[PDB]
């Protein structure tokens, strides 16, 4: 029974508005993060 | 580290402390020869005057029959080194069975 | 090396174990 | 080996006394260590028979290196599944706690 | 889910949350058990004191560090750590909380199967990961290229990262920090006639080198600057009252981290390791590596050592590049901060070792998955 | 007169005379320096230990190999080496007695300039030769044509050579070799507990190597068989007592010949560089090179490796044609045997070079009269 | 001119000249004072007593040791010692005989500075030397490597060499010895019914320790034996007459060197403290190591230790391994026995500190010349 139990087949915020691109702005975040 | 008078006397005791199997190897590889042996018994003249390698193979003919007790002292040293190493291996295969 | 090849061709242990066996 | 021994014993017994006084015994406890050796060989022979009879493979084809590294394998697979589950019945008491 | 950042170290544990700047439990690693004959009965007498509280009472207690070169090897104690950290320092639940803790490189790898075996199964989280230590550090820097010496106090070692790229033949590993150190520092301190040879005493001993010693600028110019005149000679006052004084031990004790043959090690000095660890890179990130030698750590937090660890790259390195050893004045628990920056990242969401991927993969998946 | 021959690799000296079967001297190239404090006076304490020496004393010593990749870096200790080799294993006078030294190719310059004048003027001979490694393994072979490979302990070098004549623009070299090996199993036998850092330790890592390591016929396989049952691991003992058991780090450690990306190597393997060392040269001999695949070195002493290579090559080149590995019992001093025949050929007496030749073009001689 | 060896011990100064097998003034290191009134006149009353003198005089006197674990406290005292030691019991000027002390690793420098100052301007020398005492024990062990543990009355340490190579790191020393053991039987005679609180008593009790006790092989089942029947227990006569009988306090008493903790200390026992300076060498030499275990000094004289050391080491250390202790029967005083080996060297004749060195170097070149 416990083998019959075990061993059995399962049954199957606000928007940041931004005038600019977004590569310009992760490159400038990039940037501003080592200050 | 020994004169070759106490090498050829160990030899002919049979000793075997500091005669393994690779000394005992080397010193087969290295035979006397039959013209050697002709050219040794062919001399005549004072001893001293030749060389060590002379003396080392005038020493061991000095020895009756060198060669199978050469022979013979490495395989009893390596007859006991493969008993050693098989027959408890042996043992172990028929324990295991 | 040439001229010495011409120049050429041309105990602690006991004293101190001694003087143990006086004490 | 003991065919080298044999051959030795026959170049002794044909030899001088000297070589036979100093080396016969040993070559006599070599020969006879050996003969123990091939019988102890003709018993792992007679326990594989009786293994290959037993686990119901073929006499010519069981390899015993093989059965015993299957045996290796086994043992290490049932210690590796007893800690495993020791530690799953440790865990299961702490997590009742 | 707030997320836990646990760097457990050799000598000080130092755990809490993401987001934050500071750690929140910053204590010793330390299992204190009573050598003595108790004879009041009653009034709570704990079998077992960690933390803090093995510190306050060292005085009746065999102290053992759990944790021996960055190699966990009592495991039962070091559980006693985990449980101390996780229910009475940060007081939380660890099975409703991701945990990433870190690890010094080149450790055995039933270490790491234990840890993940422990933190899987006894206090169960959700997902846990096993981080490099010197990565953390290079993410509280700021930077992305650079070489980092983090040393501890068991374990000094050296990673170079170009652009986000370590590179895992150049990682160096050695295993001398501060409490070989302190106990060098016991091994000098005899010579003047102080005699500390308990456990009791290493907290001592290592107050002593925490609050007293530096690193010279130049050793032997410090030597006869020492041997001449009593000026480099400070005092320091024991807890019995004792008022000792040391002379040069101020920097013959860090001088080992320079000179390792003071304990009998066959290895280079970490400046040696260094300028190694920069020439097994390849050639054209080697002046990026010059400038941005970041150094973290307690180890590093001697008043002398960005000097001359300067002084050592520069005599090492060709005289056309500028040496520039990146040594913050927070440095001790920058691999805490670089952890609460890489657990509040947004890309590391998925990076995590699930509670699902353990059962199905076994404890095997951390090497498959770490690195 | 008889002929010298000392095949000075990067591991092991392999000298002895011509017209011989076996290497007489065979001893690793160490020079092994005292590290710790010596307290007793008398009976000749050695600032300096060469050889087997060195390798018996090697608990209380640093050892240094004078040859990296094979360029001598430092020449006292070479010198010391030579001086080792002769005087102390042979017990020969160089000053009587002709040397054929050996080489890798596409080796610098200077280095061979320094072998001819310290081995003419310190060890002044009559007559002495630079020859390469792979011609003396072609010799060793008994055949003509073919394609060798030789890799000791820091050079593995591919040359194929047809009917006498050697393509010099088809000669590569990989630095990877037995010390490359060594190292990296250092590394990934930390991951298993067992930590070797010293100069001492890498002895043993490399009888470890020598003793328990095998060429996988398939890696991938190997790696489930391994990682599924542990039938692979093998058992050695250390000098201490302890017993270590290792498994998938017989056949980890040999793969980095196939894969260099282990340690950081951005070239390809042995067998590419062996099958486009036969796609560089002209058409008409490749066939040749198909069936005398000449294998030389210690390296190449996995009992594994033949049958691999084979695979590899077969992967390789067209189908239509065979593969055949000539891969001799004695393949370890092969070199050296080689160098027998060639020291002891008639026609080899007007090549040597002489000291009134040297006397006369100065250390200059060496760039034309050898490869 | 022959020289001095005089080991001036915690216990027991032992001086002679060079060669003997006993010293020739074996003698304990008491300074004695009167603490009653003297009410008879003249007959020769003393206001101080040294050695044997002191002894047949205690039961009117104060004891005094000068000598406290290795570390020499009062200096009045010691120059009384070194008075008495030269001109009464070898008779002998300081000024034309050179004189080789010994003296305990990791020593306080003061002690040594003292020393030099008090031999070269109270009794002032030809020249002197300050040496380890487990260099010499393994000078009279007649052996060049293994591991020394000496155990005097005040000092007991591990030393271990290798080829004449000792490992400073290795060193190690334990404040636990005869006089530690002595007031340990002092607290233990008071179970029986026996008081001994004074410093002549000290003298009977160290008699008892020395006559009476012995090493159990095993602990547990001495104790199951003792407190099953009497056969264990044995008597002993006091100088009053009384006569005692004591059972388990033979073998409670020396089984603290095995067991530290019973007079209160955190650090392991003298098989711990063996083992682990054996495991703090480098790896190759712990097999020579093993077999040449050295003990020597008075506190190894108990008839049962060596079987005991024996199990316990076999116990520590891998079965592959062959655990030899070379316990002498001569043992008491081979710490100067091999101080006669070492003053009679021909090459210890050019490391004696002369009176000119001493004139320009001040005090201190005792620490640069000496280990
Ligand atoms: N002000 C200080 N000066 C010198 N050393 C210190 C100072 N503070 C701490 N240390 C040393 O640094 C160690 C703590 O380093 P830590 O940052 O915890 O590294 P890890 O986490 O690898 O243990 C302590 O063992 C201590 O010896
Ligand atoms: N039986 C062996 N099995 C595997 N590797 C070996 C074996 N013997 C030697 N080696 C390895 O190969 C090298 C020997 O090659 P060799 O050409 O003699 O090197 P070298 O000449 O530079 O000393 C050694 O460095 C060793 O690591
Ligand atoms: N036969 C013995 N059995 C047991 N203990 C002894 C014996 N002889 C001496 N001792 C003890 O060993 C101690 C060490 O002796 P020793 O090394 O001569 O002392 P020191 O040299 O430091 O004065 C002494 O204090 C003595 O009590
Ligand atoms: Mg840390
Ligand atoms: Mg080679
Ligand atoms: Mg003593």
């Amino acid at each position: 029974s416990s083998i019959e139990r075990l061993f059995s087949f399962p049954a199957a915020e606000p928007k940041e508005i931004t005038f600019l691109d977004a590569k310009k702005s992760l490159n400038l975040n990039i940037f501003l993060k080592q200050f | 580290k020994c004169s070759n008078e106490e090498v050829a006397a160990m030899i002919r005791a049979g000793d075997t402390t500091k005669f393994d199997v690779e000394v005992l190897k080397q010193l087969l590889k290295l035979l006397p020869e039959k013209h050697e042996i002709e050219n040794l018994r062919a001399f005549t003249e004072e001893r001293a005057k030749l060389a060590s390698a002379d003396h080392f193979y005038l020493l061991l003919l000095a020895i009756p029959c060198y060669q199978l007790r050469i022979e013979c002292m490495l395989l009893c040293e390596g007859a006991a080194a493969v008993l050693d190493m098989v027959r408890p291996k042996a043992q172990l295969v028929l324990a295991a069975c | 090396r040439k001229q010495q090849l011409a120049e050429e061709e041309a105990c602690v242990i006991d004293a101190l174990l001694a003087d143990i066996r006086k004490g | 080996n003991l065919k080298k021994l044999l051959e030795t014993e026959r170049k002794v017994s044909a030899s001088v006394a000297e070589v036979q006084e100093q080396y016969t015994e040993r070559l006599q406890a070599s020969i006879s260590a050996f003969r123990a050796l091939d019988e102890l060989f003709e018993a792992i022979e007679q326990k594989q028979r009786e293994l290959a009879d037993y686990l119901c493979e073929d006499a010519q084809q069981l390899s015993l290196e093989d059965t015993f590294s299957t045996m290796k394998a086994f043992r290490d697979l049932f210690l590796r599944a007893l800690k495993e589950n020791k530690d799953r019945k440790e865990q299961a008491a702490k997590a009742e706690r | 889910t707030t997320a836990l950042v646990c760097d457990n170290g050799s000598g000080l544990v130092k755990a809490g949350f993401a987001g934050d700047d500071a750690p929140r439990a910053v204590f010793p690693s330390i299992v204190g058990r009573p050598r003595h004959q108790g004879v009041m009965v009653g009034m709570g007498q704990k079998d077992s004191y960690v933390g803090d509280e093995a510190q306050s009472k060292r005085g009746i207690l065999t102290l053992k560090y759990p944790i021996e070169h960055g190699i966990i090897t009592n495991w039962d104690d070091m559980e006693k750590i985990w449980h101390h950290t996780f229910y009475n320092e940060l007081r939380v639940a660890p099975e409703e909380h991701p945990t990433l803790l870190t690890e010094a490189p080149l450790n055995p790898k039933a270490n790491r199967e234990k840890m993940t075996q422990i933190m899987f199964e006894t206090f169960n989280v959700p997902a846990m990961y096993v981080a490099i230590q010197a990565v953390l550090s290079l993410y509280a820097s700021g930077r992305t290229t650079g070489i980092v010496l983090d040393s501890g106090d068991g374990v000094t070692h050296n990673v170079p990262i170009y652009e986000g790229y370590a590179l895992p033949h150049a990682i160096m590993r050695l295993d001398l920090a501060g409490r070989d150190l302190t106990d060098y520092l016991m091994k000098i301190l005899t010579e003047r006639g102080y005699s500390f040879v308990t456990t009791a005493e290493r907290e001592i001993v290592r107050d002593i080198k925490e609050k007293l010693c530096y690193v010279a600028l130049d050793f032997e110019n410090e030597m006869a600057t020492a041997a001449s005149s009593s000026s480099l000679e400070k005092s320091y006052e024991l807890p019995d009252g004792q008022v000792i004084t040391i002379g040069n031990e101020r920097f013959r004790c860090p001088e080992t981290l320079f000179q390792p043959s003071f304990i009998g090690m066959e290895s280079a000095g970490i400046h040696e390791t260094t300028y190694n660890s920069i020439m097994k890179c390849d050639i054209d990130i080697r002046k990026d590596l010059y400038a941005n030698n970041v150094m973290s750590g307690g180890t590093t937090m001697y008043p002398g050592i960005a000097d001359r660890m300067q002084k050592e790259i520069t005599a090492l390195a060709p005289s056309t590049m500028k040496i520039k050893i990146i040594a913050p004045p927070e440095r001790k628990y920058s691999v805490w901060i670089g952890g609460s920056i890489l657990a509040s990242l947004s890309t590391f969401q998925q990076m995590w070792i699930t509670k699902q991927e353990y059962d199905e993969a076994g404890p095997s998946i951390v090497h498959r998955k770490c690195f």
